């Protein structure tokens, strides 16, 4: 029990779903009933790879073997759903947590804000933060980062200033993720004065090494063959808290680069993430489907993903080219086609390949291009400002 | 408050049996243009066991042993009567209907016999649907050379028997039974269309009998019957029993299975009728194209073993389609959808090739039947037969189209 | 499939039932048969398949347990499977199971013949009590 | 149908001295029936 749970935790931490599945099969093949904690590690790994179907099967199997889910199990699902913006499934857990006798802790509130944010529900995201303070609790550093992303996403420059300065008002030294979100909201409004003001703060950074290297590489100082090894050195050091922290770091970084005009640099940063296992669902290239999955990405990251995907399309035929913007129960509804990600991807595709990618009549969160229309198709310019 | 809120048969039809211990429970005899029938006079609620619908005493029946020697139960032929010699001269296998016809005509001549009264409710020569009464023009409407030749042999066999045994030198007690060939042909037609064969125990003797059973020969045929026949040896009563646990609504027709496992051409040869929902009808396919038997059965919710197919659009024709279509099966190998569409397309072409063999179509035959005004009973029966076969082939084309699409 | 909200086909359950019998997993084979009954399918054909797989894979002891439960439950087996179960039990010296099945065979409505009696006699003749 | 078989038997036989001992164990050695004084 101790060895099985130890290995599965590592698989769930690093998002190695294939290894986690084999440990579960090995335990069953030896007539061993895995513990409730062991299944939670398997559920964690599937959520790291956006394999929601296999994650909910393991959750279903927990009750079958009598290993009822613990509080940590309902957190593995919430963080898995939060990254994809599946607030419909997040509310199912929340409506289940109140019935299961589990009070809402702080971690539950953070996932709720993150799920609503990624799902485009900006009004409901701040309401959770509004209702969180009424219930007392104690917002942590990620909660401040959770609500800062909401304001940064909906282009609130003055709200983002107040949120960001208060982070350092308590001598917290906000992480590199919050700095990259400041660059996005300043880069979205073309506020080039504030961008240079924040960059000089990240250039000195005598205390934190990651801010210095990442801040330097954004400006383009580290774009040399030998000078890209230092940037890679930081990425390998950050590639030790698992895929959970990595996806948050790359989403903010690509968002900052795209809004600052460093669109060619964002292409190489995304290429650095994929080889490290980040965004394993991003691309599929077989004879049937050529797909790009952007439901767990930021707006800047999605644009970078589409730009590379479109350029690679023109190089080469599959039966279909699809863009997965909504991946959940919201697909079977009209709300998915009104999602901010779905509209942004379609708007991005409209003025890059003319009217070649149209919606689907059978799914709200898909943007397809038939094989016949693929014949009638760089397509996107990737340059640094 | 209570202040503010198919014709019935002749009343004497049931009464003549009723005064002779015939009992009917919850059913009524109703008469229509197509003939008599038995219908539930009220809502027959389900029970744990089969419910008694009708009870018919043995003494009101005309029965003869299926197997030689010929004994009659009850014994009505006097010793030394010349009718026994006529019965005894028959072919034991083929001439069971001739033996019953001789008994039937003999029974009409007896003053005390019940069938002297019951014979007046039998269909006449122009009302019986037996193909023995069909003219050569009626057989021309069958569009089935095999069935036509079978009927012609039946008519030839019946006629030659009358000519041999009812010649000029026979006694008057024999002449008055069948004064003309048509009278004897009608008797054989009644024998074929109404005979019920059962294994019965009478006293200590168990034997197979060919039986003419009044009020039970008014039950129509169904391949999904709600009733069955049961011989009660202790008091010598034939019971008509509704299926155990089956609810029967008021006005629903009470039916039995005349001929389990038999095709429409067999129903036409024996009883002079056919059904479009016969689950045993077959169609000759080449076998070049085959569909997946397991998929076809599951698409239409047909369960059970092949010899006991049942439905949980789907009717007896789809069950017949499952048994007659060319099929393949490889335990649990799944069928490729694109290869199954080629088979379905090729099977539908062969189905249309056979519909094109008929000069008319199914709906043209149906409107012809509605336009009739002076048509013999057998003529309409012949048209219904070919129309039912066209409806069966057309049902297969529809079933294949549904199956081809539900395989996605 | 169940987690996706889809309803498994009757043929899909039969593939799982037949697979369970090939591995001798009678408990899983019976769990799947209960699922088919819950799904309102017809388990007679799948029960017939499960028993034959266990007999074929030399799990005669498990096959008798599954067969009797179905037979005592009211299901009527095929005449081919009746002759299979009686004969295989008597070849293994299991008169107790062969007599139980033959009693259920007649209760269903299939009377024993000389073949079935000769199977029981093959074991009765060696018990030392004439 | 198959008869509901019922095989039951009983036998009598002469008894060995060993079986006689196995019944009792238990040897009666005194011709006394009941005590006169204690009525025991
Ligand atoms: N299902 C059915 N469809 C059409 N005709 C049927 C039928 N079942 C029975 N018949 C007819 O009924 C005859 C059997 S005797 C049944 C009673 C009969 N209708 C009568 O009035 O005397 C057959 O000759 C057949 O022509």
């Amino acid at each position: 029990m101790e060895t099985y749970e130890g290995i599965i935790f590592a698989c769930g931490k690093g998002g190695l779903h294939e290894d986690a599945r084999k440990i579960l099969q090995y335990m069953t093949a030896k007539d061993v009933v895995p513990s409730s904690k062991a299944y939670t590690g398997v559920i964690e790994a599937f959520g790291q790879a956006a394999l929601y179907e296999e994650a909910l099967v393991a959750f279903n199997t927990m009750h079958e073997v009598g290993s009822n889910p613990s509080i940590e199990t309902f957190h593995s699902l919430l963080y898995s759903f939060a990254r994809g913006g599946l607030f419909k499934e997040s509310e199912v857990i929340l409506s289940r947590l109140v019935n299961s006798g589990i009070p809402r802790n702080r971690d539950t509130f953070n996932a709720t804000i993150e799920a609503y944010k990624q799902g485009g529900k900006f009004e409901e995201a701040v309401k959770t933060y509004v209702d969180m303070e009424k219930s007392r609790c104690d917002p942590d550093e990620r909660t401040l980062e959770a609500v800062l992303s909401v304001y940064s996403c909906a282009r609130l420059v003055d709200e983002c200033r107040e949120q960001f300065e208060e982070m350092k008002a308590s001598d917290i030294l906000p992480s590199i993720m919050c700095y990259c979100m400041m660059l996005s909201v300043y880069g979205k409004t073309e506020s080039w004065d504030d961008v240079n003001e924040l960059l000089e703060e990240m250039l000195s950074n005598r205390v934190s090494n990651i801010h210095q290297v990442i801040g330097q590489m954004i400006k383009g100082n580290y774009d040399d063959d030998s000078n890209w090894q230092i940037v890679e050195y930081v990425l390998d050091k950050l590639n030790s808290e698992g895929c959970g922290l990595g996806i948050r770091f790359y989403n903010a970084l690509l968002d900052a680069l795209w809004w600052l005009g460093q669109k060619e640099r964002a292409a190489r940063v995304l290429n650095e993430a994929t080889k490290r296992g980040i965004f394993p669902e991003l691309f599929r290239k077989n004879k049937l489907v050529w797909s790009v999955d952007v439901h767990r990405m930021s707006e800047g990251g999605m644009y970078t993903a589409l730009s590379v995907w479109l350029n690679d399309l023109s190089d080469i035929l599959p039966q279909l080219a699809v863009v997965v913007s909504v991946r959940g129960q919201l697909e079977k509804s009209s709300a998915a086609r009104e999602s901010p990600i779905t509209r942004a991807a379609f708007s991005f595709l409209q003025d890059h390949v003319s009217s070649s990618f149209s919606f689907t009549g059978w799914n709200g969160g898909r943007i397809m291009c038939q094989r016949s229309q693929l014949k009638q198709l760089n397509i996107v310019a990737l340059t640094n400002s | 408050f209570p202040l503010f809120q198919l014709e019935s048969a002749d009343p004497d039809f049931y009464k003549i049996g009723y005064v002779r211990r015939v009992r009917a429970y919850g059913v009524e005899f109703k008469e229509g243009p197509d003939g008599f029938g038995i219908y539930a006079s009220k809502d027959i609620e389900p029970r744990r066991r089969a419910r008694v619908i009708m009870e018919i005493p043995h003494e009101l029946m005309i029965t003869i042993r299926q197997k030689h020697p010929w004994m009659f139960f009850p014994d009505i032929v006097p010793i030394g009567h010349p009718i026994f010699d006529i019965i005894n001269s028959t072919d034991p296998e083929r001439d069971w209907d001739l033996r019953l016809a001789c008994l039937l005509l003999f029974s009409f001549d007896r003053e005390d016999h019940f069938w002297r009264l019951y014979g007046d409710f039998l269909p006449a020569a122009d009302e019986c649907s037996s193909l023995l009464l069909a003219t050569e023009e009626d057989l021309a409407e069958l569009q089935d050379p095999q069935l036509v030749s079978t009927i012609r042999q039946q008519q030839k066999r019946v006629l030659e028997f009358w000519e041999k045994n009812w010649h000029s030198g026979v006694p008057l007690k024999i002449k008055r039974l069948a004064e003309d060939a048509e009278r004897f042909i009608w008797a054989v037609s009644i024998a074929q269309t109404r005979c019920i064969s059962m294994k019965t125990r009478i006293g200590a003797l168990v034997q197979d009998l060919n039986m003419m059973i009044p009020y039970a020969d008014m039950l129509n045929h169904s391949f999904e019957p709600n009733c069955f026949l049961h011989w009660r040896p202790k008091d010598r009563i034939l019971e008509v029993m509704s299926n155990a646990g089956q609810a029967i609504k008021k006005g629903e027709e009470m039916t039995i299975n005349y001929m389990p496992g038999q095709k429409n051409n067999m129903l036409m040869e024996r009883y002079g009728f056919s059904t479009p929902v016969n689950p045993w009808d077959a169609i000759p396919f080449s076998g070049d194209s085959r569909i997946h038997l397991n998929s076809f059965l599951s698409v239409f919710n047909i369960f059970g073993l092949p010899e006991e197919y049942y439905h949980d659009f789907v009717d007896g024709a789809v069950i017949a389609a499952a048994r007659t279509l060319p099929t393949w099966s490889d335990i649990d190998l799944p069928p490729i959808p694109s290869a199954e569409r080629k088979a379905v397309k090729e099977l539908q072409d062969e189905c249309r090739k056979m519909l094109a063999e008929y000069p008319t179509t199914s709906e043209q035959d149906q409107k012809l039947l509605d336009s009739l005004s002076e048509a013999r009973t057998t003529f309409a029966t012949a048209v219904k037969y070919r129309m039912h076969r066209k409806m069966f082939i057309g049902k297969i084309i529809k079933a294949l189209d549904i199956y081809q699409e539900r395989l996605l | 499939e169940l987690g996706a909200g889809q309803r498994p086909l009757p043929e899909t359950m039969i593939a799982l039932v037949r697979l369970s019998g090939s591995k001798g997993n009678a408990q899983r084979g019976l769990e799947l048969l209960a699922a088919m009954e819950k799904l309102n399918y017809d388990i007679r054909q799948a029960w017939l398949i499960l028993v034959e797989e266990l007999v074929r894979t030399n799990h005669l002891e498990e096959a008798n347990k599954v067969f009797l439960k179905g037979a005592r439950g009211g299901m009527r087996a095929t005449d081919q499977l009746y002759d299979l179960m009686i004969e295989e039990d008597c070849k293994a010296g299991d008169h107790s199971n062969a007599l139980d099945i033959s009693y259920e065979m007649e209760a269903a409505g299939r009377f024993a013949t000389t073949f079935h009696f000769n199977c029981l006699l093959s074991v009765q003749a060696t018990c030392g009590i004439p | 149908m198959i008869d509901r078989y019922k095989h039951q038997q009983l036998r009598i036989g002469l008894v060995s001295p060993q079986q006689i001992s196995a019944w009792a164990t238990g040897e009666v050695t005194k011709p006394y029936t009941f005590h006169y004084k204690t009525n025991k």
